[PDB]
DNA sequence: CAGAGGATGTGGCTTC
DNA sequence: GGAAGCCACATCCTCT
């Protein structure tokens, strides 16, 4: 199976599981460049639930989209999994895959992906309305500065 | 001229008796119409130093406010939208008081 | 076109 | 000085 997709699978801290390689850096809420897959080396009956969670120092449990998939033929194919939550400047998320067998199994993929709002990017007394709209249009400016 | 958000810019043109030609309140709450889209589009592109700016793109920005609950569109009335945020609490003028000025 | 939204580039601007 | 983050759009596009 590794021959059909060379360099597209990677080892988890668990010897019974493999998961697709993720991009080092990726934009938040953007679709992934490679369908994310979790491969079970041992025998996992088709239909077992497999969930992934992302997190780290900043975000204990980052918000994800489509982080649940059904295991079929030792392979859980995630349908458009996306990272909504952010990992923090110069930081990465550690995925925590979890195959719900009986008992359940846990596999980790450390320092996997960094999620940011742009992702990998190309190198670069009474006052009037006018007065009120102005204060208003700045809010974020002064509000942040002064605080 | 500093940071400015579309919904705020529009709010300017709506507080400038001079613009009433292409954009004006409709008398109903904070609802308003862009009697002349292409114009507003033109000024906005200017205020943002965006020559290509037009209404097709400007209406996109307006749509991004639907979610954020800042501006909603009025069903059936072309170029008709409405401020849905609490402008009264933000500025102090009830629709009429403001409409007056 | 007008109008809803998704995908993704862009330029301002603050943070380290 | 400047790369790395955040933000609001600016572009563009498919239908209806």
């Amino acid at each position: 199976v590794l021959a059909d997709h060379p360099g597209e699978l990677v080892r988890t801290d668990s010897p019974n599981f493999l998961c697709s390689v993720l991009p080092t850096h990726w934009r938040c809420n953007k679709t992934l460049p490679i369908a994310f897959k979790v491969v079970a080396l041992g025998d996992v009956p088709d239909g077992t639930l497999v969930t992934v969670m992302a997190g780290n120092d900043e975000n204990y449990s980052a918000e994800l989209r489509n982080a649940t998939a059904a295991m079929k033929n030792q392979v859980a194919r995630f349908n458009d999994l996306r990272f909504v939550g952010r990992s923090g400047r110069g930081k990465s998320f550690t995925l925590t895959i979890t195959v719900f067998t009986n008992p359940p199994q846990v596999a980790t993929y450390h320092r996997a992906i960094k999620i940011t709002v742009d992702g990998p990017r190309e190198p670069r007394g009474s006052l009037s309305f006018s007065e009120r709209l102005s204060e208003l249009e700045q809010l974020r400016r002064t509000a942040m500065r002064v605080s | 001229s500093g940071p400015i958000q579309l919904w705020q810019f529009l709010l300017e043109l709506l507080t400038d008796k001079s613009c009433q030609s292409f954009i004006s309140w409709t008398g109903d709450g904070w609802e308003f119409k862009l009697s002349d889209p292409d114009e507003v589009a033109r000024r906005w592109g200017k205020r943002k130093n965006k020559p290509k700016m037009n209404y097709e793109k400007l209406s996109r920005g307006l749509r991004y406010y639907y979610d954020k609950n800042i501006i909603h569109k009025t069903a059936g009335k072309r170029y008709v939208y409405r401020f849905v945020c609490d402008l009264q609490s933000l500025l102090g003028y009830t629709p009429e008081e403001l409409h007056a000025m």
